[PDB]
């Protein structure tokens, strides 16, 4: 709807930087803890041709074994243009899948970097006044672009 | 032919009013201890009266595949009363304890509004 | 970040970690709250010329 | 390649074109007609009485391998006889690609249930069954899963009101939340927003 | 610029006032009316009328892009003013 | 008639960040730990 | 009437059915009843409250937004009830209670009040009045409950010569103070009866009765300036009607006589709490009178109402009095041929 | 001197008890939950204005009723609010469980949660933000101040 | 506003007020609209 | 490129098992567990002390609504119905009618802020910037009523906010 506000992509910038202290934080109180082991560790395990034939998607199929993920294999947008892995578990339980969600922001801050740095310039919305509203200092000086506005939202 | 339609569960109405009164027969049989566990406050007898007036509205049915689907639904409507799924307020939804009367005589719809 | 220096250290052994290049809150490494006023650019459709709808 | 449009995709056009003739070679039986719309999607309809031979085969299939039930919904078009029209969307890993599979159905005519292929369609049959009225035969369990129990109706047909026919409240009398007619303080109003000018000359309909 | 009605009650410049024996009035009892002082019609008409010295004067509120929809306004008629249709101003033409 | 300024990365870039597990190692040895506790139990009991 | 408001919509929730009722007492136990079925018809309904505003906040569920609004009034401001009557069309008073205080008695609630009200509700203009006074009301009766609702009721009557005026017996509901009062006897033990509860004759009318009755009053044009008598369909004896009740609760029942006397001595001691009495000696009287049996004053089958009896909806009130939930028929309680 | 001081300053104290250690209910329902969250989350802390994050129903003195209010949940939030312990508050948080929200016509969604239990404050915004209900509960306080249940009994 | 003042103007309000609602200033909604339809006012003549 | 998360097995030599015999009985890594709340004990809470301190916002909030004035006084909306048309939950009722002046001006405008959503669309379509959604957030109510605006309160908000809401318009205008 709008371009980003001057000033922003240095704030993320700052929150990126400190937030993979957060997550080392978070698995010091799970990850080793003996007794978020025993309540994940052999848990609802479930099996590879299940997850696939129980319609199970997303980390219920990495989490067992299953090696897909839509953002690499039916890519959208522009996430052909930036690395990052896809956390796989071995066994298919509880504690499997809580390593991948908790591995999944470390690959998260791995991409927002890469868009801070690979922002390019121009437009935000389509071109095409058909499609996406015009501008307002456009819709108050041009005929065409006042009738599109009209048409737009009523 | 179109007029051959693939059936539900009885190929004539021989067959599909038997479903109906073995259906009659649960609801019959499931009133007394429904009203116990449910703590309502009718008697079995206009309980049982209730179920009467639901099986004769639909009475001029003469479609074996549309009585099969009036069973199916009465089905499930059984197994909710029976597993308690259903509240203390759905089962008394059937009575409507607190709609005012419409008369059907023309001149109280006269004097009241516009309807028929 | 006022933390005095024998607290700093308690804080930072017991967690393993420099706690203090990292904090979780913001003094003064955020953005300024205004900003001057921008000038975003226009479309690749913004042609006086050569621009018929029916070829876009 | 023009800014604000689209992109085609030839290669894949080709390519599921060949698979949907692959399956109407292999499934003459039940396949009625096969499609590929303009942003490369296949779209396999079929007579009613194919659903488990058509899915088994695609799930099955080594060329099909479609082992993942996306979604299973209907579709409610009251102008046609058959009303109802029931939609299957499959995926394939091993071959990365996506199939769907529609075929049709009445109020009074039963679909074969496919749970025995996809154990994810045992849920989506009752959505179906719940919000338009089609009844799936020999489902291990086929009960209402969203609407309010004792709820007469099917309201995702297309002659079922936005609002419905009953509204709820708490009537202190008897003491629980009782159920009547619906009444609105401000009625849901109506626009017309359709303009009278063709807006597309490719999708004209004959005379 | 109330008109406050015989038995007490406001008018607001839409012009609606509850008469005597209408039982609504009965939800301003231990409350109040909300009524907006400053009415639009006579704000308006205490503006002066700009002398202009062309045929044709557009508007466009007053502020760039944060005004309203430019127009233009045609002087040619000396009996009556240039009315802008947004905004309410008046433009009247020097002398021809 | 000044450029175009929108948000944008400041020029080279920003500075690197980091995402990857840095979990730290402390203690002693087991066998380190069984000595100490070994030895607190026999200077208790003697 | 040249405003006439006018009926629109289908008599439900959200329609306009033209009555705009000040309902004076409705956050007590009558109240509920009453303003729950102007409501529900979709009725402008002004509650004056001398109680604090949460113990109103039951009623905020009963009307449609805008429909139900409450003010605050004292029943020696004339002021303050000519605010809550000048914009209505029908005004009912239901201000009454069981026991007397430090500022407010019998005289003051049953005859002061009620005659402020209509004096104020005349001037002001309102066509329609609904009173509610006792059956067994008269000016020789040992109770002062029911000696100041007689002065009262003649009262209202010459100084609203059209006033409706309504009589109904001891009702009885989930909120009552009748049948829960005998079932909570069980804490002293034993359930103390004068004499032994025989030579008493009570007829018990429900709550729904009453509160259909009085607004059939409102609509009908009949009803002006007309006494009626609320009564149950069947006469009982205070010691079979109380048996009953216990029989339901299932508990033990153990009556035993008690001189009149000594029953109002007791009634002494239980009024002296600065509290809800637990029992009062005017209370005694009433529990043991015995109700009228005018014939000449129409009854709720005048108004198109029918009497509920009291088997049928004495299971919903007492439900709460039995110690166990389910409890795996009680026999009816014995009737007094009508004759 | 007069008695009216003597419950006017003892009606103070309940007052200022019921006010300062309000106990909610969330009836978490939909994403006003989210907000209600951040509310007792570090930057806001309901917990410092003696509102604990949680209770059980009979330990509870304000329910708030965060998200929408469909027909099948409705006997389920009249049955708690029935059971509640008194003195008891209802707050009615979002858009959706003030009058509806964005889905005011649907078939299987309830008008406004005051056609089922009683409100005693309507905090607006979809969701109303963290500070929005903080605002709310404050505001809920001032209700409790200014109540006379003391006053009321002493002239009956 | 000690810096960058905002701009004067004469409908703003010179006394800001706070929430109201609770108090006898609270906002009573209402229709702003005229009635519609007009009834017939028969003659204050008798005939006959 | 994927990556195990849990595929590495645990060693079995004498050291690596007194370790983890170590681990078990002597409740290592459970003491290392206390440690980081202990740090949390030495930091300074993120607690701001609302109500004399506020959470950070900015121009672009959206909170209640305000009908806007021209500089002279006129109002700005002249009746067009595009936020009656583009509102998806159905909040805004619209009537007008011409004025004693022959203007184009509205006679009813109310927001029922129980069904309104707080999306933003209203303004995106006036082209006037007559319709606005102010900064103020804090309006909680007691009673339902109170909480369907008429074109009355809505013009009052303008006249009491119009100091800060020309004031965010100016610093957000160039973006949209
Ligand atoms: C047990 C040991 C208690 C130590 C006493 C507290 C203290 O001195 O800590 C300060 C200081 C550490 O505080 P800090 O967290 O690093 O400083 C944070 C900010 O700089 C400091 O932030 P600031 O600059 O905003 O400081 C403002 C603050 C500064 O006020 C203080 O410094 C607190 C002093 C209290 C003593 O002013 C206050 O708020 C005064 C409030 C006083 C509350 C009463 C606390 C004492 C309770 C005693 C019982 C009641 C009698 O002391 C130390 O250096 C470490 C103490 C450990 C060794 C103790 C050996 C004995
Ligand atoms: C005070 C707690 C502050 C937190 C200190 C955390 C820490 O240093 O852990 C380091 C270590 C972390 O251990 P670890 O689990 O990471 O593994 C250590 C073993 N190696 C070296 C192979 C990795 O924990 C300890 O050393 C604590 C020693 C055990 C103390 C428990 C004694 C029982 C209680 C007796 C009563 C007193
Ligand atoms: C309250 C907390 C619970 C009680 C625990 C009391 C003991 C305190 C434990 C503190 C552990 C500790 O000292 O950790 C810090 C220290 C780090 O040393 P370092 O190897 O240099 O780490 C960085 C290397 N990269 O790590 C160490 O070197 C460990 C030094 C402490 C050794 C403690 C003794 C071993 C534990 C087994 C004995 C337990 C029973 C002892 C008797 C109890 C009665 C007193
Ligand atoms: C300790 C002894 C030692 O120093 O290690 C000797 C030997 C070498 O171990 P390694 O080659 O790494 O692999 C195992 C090969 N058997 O390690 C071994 O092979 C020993 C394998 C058998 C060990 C049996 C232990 C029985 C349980 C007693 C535990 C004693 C430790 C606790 C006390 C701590 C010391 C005070
Ligand atoms: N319920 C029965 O069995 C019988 C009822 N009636 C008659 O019905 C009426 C009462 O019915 P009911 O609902 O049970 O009575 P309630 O005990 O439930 O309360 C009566 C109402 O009147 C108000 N009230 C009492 N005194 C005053 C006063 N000085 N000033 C203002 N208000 C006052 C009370 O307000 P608040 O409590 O908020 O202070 C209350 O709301 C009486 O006239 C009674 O004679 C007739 C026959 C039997
Ligand atoms: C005599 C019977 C026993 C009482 C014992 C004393 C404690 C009772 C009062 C405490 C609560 C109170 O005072 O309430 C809160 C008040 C503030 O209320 P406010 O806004 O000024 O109220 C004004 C009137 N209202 C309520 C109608 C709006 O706090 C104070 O000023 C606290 C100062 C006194 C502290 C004494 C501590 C011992
Ligand atoms: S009011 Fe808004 S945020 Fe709250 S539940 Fe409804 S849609 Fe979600
Ligand atoms: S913010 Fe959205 S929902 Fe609310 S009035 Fe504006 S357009 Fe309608
Ligand atoms: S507020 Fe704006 S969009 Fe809405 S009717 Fe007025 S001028 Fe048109
Ligand atoms: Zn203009």
């Amino acid at each position: 709807h709008q371009d980003l506000p001057l000033g922003l992509m240095d704030d993320i910038y700052e929150f990126s930087k400190n937030f993979s202290l957060r997550i080392d934080e978070l698995e010091e109180m799970l990850t080793n803890n003996r007794i978020w082991r025993n309540r994940t560790v052999d848990i609802g395990i479930v099996t590879a041709e299940d997850a696939l034939n129980y319609g199970f998607s997303g980390v219920m199929l990495r989490g067992s074994g299953i090696q897909w993920d839509l953002r690499k294999t039916q890519p959208y947008d522009v996430y052909d243009q930036v690395e990052f892995d896809v956390p796989i578990g071995s066994r298919g339980d509880c504690y499997d899948r809580y390593l991948c969600r908790v591995e999944e922001m470390r690959q998260s801050i791995r991409i927002i970097s890469q868009c801070l740095n690979k922002m390019p310039p121009g437009e935000i919305k389509v071109d095409d006044a058909k499609v996406s509203p015009p501008k307002r200092a456009e819709m108050k000086t041009s005929m065409e672009s006042l009738i599109h506005h009209f048409k737009l939202y009523t | 032919a179109s007029t051959s339609v693939k059936p539900i569960f009885s190929r004539d109405m021989n067959e599909a009013k038997r479903r109906v009164r073995e259906l009659y027969r649960a609801w019959y049989r499931e009133v007394p201890n429904t009203v116990h566990l449910f703590q309502l406050d009718i008697s079995v007898k206009q309980g049982r009266d209730k179920v009467r007036e639901m099986f004769k509205k639909n009475a001029h049915i003469t479609d074996p595949r549309v009585v099969d689907l009036l069973v199916i639904k009465g089905k499930m409507e059984l197994e909710e009363t029976i597993k308690v799924w259903k509240q203390r307020t759905h089962v008394m939804r059937f009575f409507h304890e607190t709609e005012a009367p419409r008369p059907k005589d023309f001149l109280s719809k006269f004097y009241v509004g516009h309807d028929p | 970040a006022s933390a005095t220096r024998f607290i700093q250290w308690l804080r930072n052994w017991a967690s393993g970690r420099d706690l203090q290049a990292k904090l979780q809150l913001r003094y003064q490494e955020i953005s300024k709250r205004t900003q001057p006023p921008p000038k975003l650019p226009v479309g690749p459709s913004h042609k006086l010329s050569n621009n018929y709808y029916c070829t876009r | 390649t023009r800014p604000t449009v689209r992109p085609r995709n030839d290669v894949a056009h080709k390519q599921l074109s060949a698979f949907g003739e692959y399956v109407a070679e292999i499934l003459p039986k039940y396949v009625q007609q096969v499609q590929v719309s303009c942003f490369n999607e296949l779209e396999i309809c079929i007579h009613p009485d194919g659903v488990i031979p058509v899915l088994t085969f695609l799930r099955d299939h080594s060329n099909a391998q479609f082992k993942s039930l996306a979604d299973l919904t209907a579709v409610d078009i009251p102008t046609r006889q058959n009303r109802f029209e029931i939609v299957y969307n499959l995926l394939s890993l091993r071959f990365n690609s996506r199939i769907r599979v529609k075929t049709y159905t009445d109020e009074l005519t039963p679909i074969e249930s496919s749970v025995p292929v996809y154990k994810a369609a045992n849920w989506y049959e009752r959505e179906i069954w719940d919000m338009f009225g089609v009844f799936f035969a020999n489902h291990p369990d086929l009960r209402r899963i969203l609407t309010d129990y004792g709820f007469e109706g099917h309201p995702f047909r297309k002659d079922f009101p936005l609002s419905g026919y009953v509204e709820l409240r708490y009537d202190d009398e008897v003491k629980r939340v009782v159920a009547e007619p619906v009444e609105l303080a401000q009625e849901f109003r109506k626009f017309d927003l359709n303009s009278p000018w063709e807006a597309f000359p490719a999708y004209r309909q004959p005379p | 610029g109330v008109r406050t009605s015989p038995t007490g009650e406001k008018v607001t410049h839409t012009g609606q006032v509850y008469d005597d024996g209408d039982y609504r009035k009965v939800r301003f009892v231990g409350r109040q009316k909300e009524v907006n002082e400053n009415f639009a019609i006579d704000l308006i008409a205490e503006q002066p009328v700009s002398q202009v010295g062309s045929r044709v004067i557009s508007c466009d509120g007053g502020g760039g892009a944060l005004g309203h929809p430019r127009v233009y306004i045609n002087l040619d008629k000396e009996t009556k003013t240039g009315t802008c249709g947004y905004c309410g101003l008046q433009f009247r033409q020097q002398h021809h | 008639a000044s450029k175009v300024k929108q948000d944008m990365p400041p020029v080279g870039g920003y500075g690197p960040i980091d995402y990857k597990r840095n979990l730290p190692r402390r203690g002693l040895s087991g066998y380190s730990m069984f000595a100490v506790g070994i030895g607190a139990l026999l200077f208790g009991y003697w | 009437l040249h405003h006439a408001v006018i009926p629109h919509g289908k008599g439900g929730r959200s329609s306009v059915s033209g009555i705009v009722a000040t309902v004076f007492g409705a956050t007590g136990f009558l109240g509920r009843y009453v303003v729950n079925h102007l409501g529900r018809m979709g009725s402008q309904v002004i509650v004056p409250h001398r109680c604090e505003p949460y113990d109103t906040m039951h009623l905020r569920p009963m009307g449609d937004l805008g429909q139900i609004i409450f003010m605050d009034w004292n029943g020696r401001d004339k002021d303050s009830i000519r605010r809550a009557v000048e914009h209505s069309s029908v005004v009912i008073n239901l201000v009454g209670r069981e026991w007397e205080t430090q500022n407010f008695d019998f005289e003051d609630v049953f005859v002061k009040i009620p005659q402020a009200i209509a004096q104020v509700s005349k001037e002001a203009g309102v066509e329609k009045f609904i009173h509610i006074s006792h059956l067994n009301a008269d000016i020789k009766s040992s109770s002062k409950y029911l000696r100041s609702k007689a002065v009262g009721e003649k009262e209202v009557r010459e100084t609203f010569p059209e006033a409706t005026i309504i009589k109904p017996a001891e009702i009885f509901g989930r909120e009552d103070r009748f049948l829960n009062y005998f079932a909570n006897i069980r804490w002293f033990g034993g359930v103390p009866l004068i004499s032994l509860g025989k030579k008493t004759v009570k007829q018990p009318v429900y709550i729904v009765d009453v509160t259909k009755g009085i607004i059939n009053a409102i609509k009908d044009p009949d009803a002006r300036g007309k006494t009626f008598a609320f009564v149950g369909p069947s006469r009982y004896l205070l010691f079979d009607l109380v048996q009953y009740v216990f029989a339901v609760a299932h508990r033990p029942f153990l009556p035993y006589p008690l001189p009149h006397f000594a029953y109002r001595w007791i009634g002494r001691l239980f009024e002296i709490s600065p509290f809800e009495p637990w029992t009062t000696r005017d209370k005694v009287e009433r529990i043991h009178t015995t109700d009228k049996i005018l014939p000449h004053l129409p009854g709720l089958e005048d108004l198109g109402v029918e009497a509920t009896p009291l088997e049928l909806k004495a299971i919903e009130v007492l439900r709460r009095h039995r110690t166990y939930r389910w409890l795996s028929d009680v026999q009816p309680a014995k009737t007094i041929p009508t004759s | 001197s007069r008695g009216e001081y003597v419950v006017a300053k003892l009606d103070d104290l309940i007052n200022w008890a019921r006010r300062s250690s309000l106990w909610p209910m969330t009836f978490g329902l939909a994403c006003c939950a989210v907000e209600m969250m951040h509310m007792a989350a570090p930057r806001y802390d309901m917990d410092r204005f003696g509102v604990v994050f949680r209770a059980s129903p009979r330990q509870s003195d304000v329910m708030i009723v965060a998200g929408t209010l469909t027909n099948k949940m409705a006997p389920a939030l009249r049955k708690v609010y029935d059971q509640m312990p008194e003195p008891r508050y209802v707050v009615s948080m979002g858009s959706c469980a003030n009058g509806g929200g964005y889905y005011h016509y649907s078939y299987s969604v309830v008008r406004g949660c005051d056609r089922i239990v009683p409100v005693d404050i309507y905090v607006p915004g979809c969701p109303p933000t963290a500070e929005a209900l903080l605002y709310g509960i404050l505001q809920l306080q001032k209700k409790i101040k200014r109540e006379k249940r003391l006053r009321i009994w002493y002239r009956r | 506003p000690t810096v960058k003042p905002p701009t004067a103007r004469k409908f703003i309000w010179t006394n800001h007020k706070f929430n109201l609602s609770g108090t006898p200033q609270q906002y009573v909604p209402y229709s702003t609209t005229r009635k519609k339809i007009q009834e017939w006012v028969p003659p204050s003549t008798p005939y006959k | 490129t994927y990556k195990y998360v849990n595929l590495r097995e645990p060693s079995m030599d004498m050291k690596s098992v007194t370790d983890r015999a170590a681990q078990t009985l002597l409740w290592t890594e459970l003491i290392r567990g206390l440690g980081m709340t202990l740090s949390y004990l030495f930091r300074e809470p993120a607690t701001i002390n609302y109500p004399f301190e506020k959470g950070p916002l900015s121009p672009r909030f959206r909170g209640e609504h305000a009908l806007r004035r021209y500089p002279s006084g006129e109002e700005r909306c002249i009746a067009c119905k595009l936020c009656e048309a583009v509102c998806p939950a159905q909040a805004i009722t619209i009537e007008a009618e011409p004025r004693a002046d022959g203007s184009r001006r509205t006679t009813r405008y109310d927001i029922d802020m129980t069904k309104c959503i707080y999306c933003g669309f209203c303004q995106e379509a006036c082209p006037v910037d007559a319709i606005v959604e102010g900064p103020n957030f804090e309006f909680s109510t007691e009673t339902h009523e109170e909480l369907l605006y008429n074109k009355e309160k809505l013009l009052n908000n303008g006249d009491k906010w119009e100091a800060e809401i020309a004031a965010n318009i100016q610093a957000d205008y160039l973006y949209r």
